[PDB]
RNA sequence: GUGGUUUAAUUCGCGAAGAACCUUACCAGGCCUUGACAUGCUAGGGAACCCGGGUGAAAGCCUGGGGUGCCCGCGAGGGAGCCCUAGCACAGGUGCUGGGCCGUCGUCAGCUCGUGCCGUGAGGUGUUGGGUUAAGUCCCGCAACGAGCGCAACCCCCGCCGUUAGUUGCCAGCGGUUCGGCCGGGCACUCUAACGGGACUGCCCGCGAAAGCGGGAGGAAGGAGGGGACGACGUCUGGUCAGCAUGGCCCUUACGGCCUGGGCGACACACGUGCUACAAUGCCCUACAAAGCGAUGCCACCCGGCAACGGGGAGCUAAUCGCAAAAAGGUGGGCCCAGUUCGGAUUGGGGUCUGCAACCCGACCCCAUGAAGCCGGAAUCGCUAGUAAUCGCGGAUCAGCCAUGCCGCGG
């Protein structure tokens, strides 16, 4: 208790600059193999700009930020709990690619719809 | 390669040599059957459990238990 | 492992006993002076002992030959070391219960003592307060003052620097390239060992009871650097027969001693704990990385084989004075099934091996084998730091015989 202790800082990727990505790597992160979810999510971003052309950073940020729910919410835990969300959701997708199911999911939370994104609609209603 | 008590084979040659058919006993350890078992009852003996069952053409290359019984009886 | 089943189904209150050939348990048999072994003593006779056969696989018993040293000593006797026989105590007993030793549990801080005062029956005052906190008692202020619980809290190890030494892991400029190793030379570097220095309350700012804490710069680990290790007293009043000792009872020398063979602590039901196990793995191929602990044991290396294993030669007492464990998980690339995912327990058949053998408890290989592609509601367990967790490795399994116990490290 007390000093409010601390939760560390990391740094960007390669190709975003972004910390949250790391912090999503870690939830897609099993076995405690980072490089394999690694390249998960890179591949993963690949499939966007391979499909939707736009940037796969400023999909990555949206679609997160789309799943940050209000009510159930501290401004960190907004990311905690919307990266759970956000893999759990991708884990009971139908693509049979990890990278392929996380890209959709992905997306879609980007665009303010999903499987994730529809769990949160459902905690807030349930909180208000 | 095969092993054998190297004695219940004296007191059997003779019996498979006169044509007897008597009952072999048995005091050393893995005590083993052989093909001179063919037809004697290998009644072995030492002062408590008893290891008998009589030996064929068939039953011999085994033995009857208790050395490395996973159970017991 | 416990309850339970049972010709006894190890012992004791989850685990270890370091690996159930094995003592502890049962039945049967022999001996029972020596009492499997050892120590000490008395009596008679008798000179230890060595080699060997049969019976024998309980080694009990029976038989033959040769047959040591010393003084008195000269042909043969007594006695001692020693043997056999006869007797006894210690001996031996996981056969049990009721000081001491080791250790666990409450794992974190508190308790005790002296002087003095209150003050008498005593006890307490030695933490009233603030912040920080697992042992040199956290410190300071106010408090009546002071001290101890006993050199490890950095004593040891890892990460920083500098210095010295050892140089088949190593290396900048340079030459020979011996067809890739490598040789010549090399306090520079990398690794290991030893010593000292740096180590948090110091530079600056805010509040200040200036007790302290917070933030930033330098440095960069630093106001927590990580772990190992640790207190009156109390409780399980155990366990402890691993070791040692005392008293009662048992031990009356035929489980009232001891020895051998053979066997037993397997399982039907159920729980607790640990290990392997599909949804993202397997198969094949090339191939740079990881420490610590080993070892007359292991054992690189041609050929044969699926593997195990096998035939021959060489190397070793030790890693900067050979080397084995190489390889290697991982990672990268390709690929077969849109749920046998090829994960695969277990049972069964054949062959092989260390070992006397283990053929019914071991281990490896091959075919079959699909409990089956499930991964759990009430409730509950472990951990949170470069930890949890994932995975692989290596030595001994130093406290004996290939049947995942422990410790060390890297990613």
């Amino acid at each position: 208790r007390r000093r409010r202790a601390e939760v560390r800082q990391l740094q960007p990727d390669l190709v975003y600059g972004d910390v949250l990505v790391t912090a999503f790597i870690n939830k897609i992160m099993r076995d405690g193999k980072k490089n394999l979810a690694a390249r998960i999510f890179y591949d993963a971003c690949k499939i966007i700009q391979e499909k939707t052309g736009q940037e796969p950073l400023k999909v990555f940020k949206q679609a997160v930020e789309n799943v940050k729910p209000r009510m159930e919410v501290s401004p960190r835990r907004q990311q905690s709990l919307a990266l759970r969300w956000l893999v759990q959701a991708a884990n009971q997708r139908p693509e049979r690619r990890a990278a392929v199911r996380i890209a959709h999911e992905l997306m879609d939370a980007a665009e303010g719809k999903g499987g994730a994104v529809k769990k949160k609609e459902d905690v807030e209603r349930m909180a208000e | 390669g095969v092993f054998v008590d190297d004695h219940l084979l004296e007191k059997v040659l003779e019996l498979n040599a006169k044509g007897e058919k008597r009952l072999i006993k048995t005091w050393s350890r893995r005590s083993t059957i052989v093909p001179e078992m063919v037809g004697h009852t290998i009644a072995v003996y030492n002062g408590k459990q008893h290891v008998p069952v009589y030996i064929t053409e068939n039953m011999v290359g085994h033995k009857l238990g208790e050395f490395a019984p996973t159970r017991t009886y």
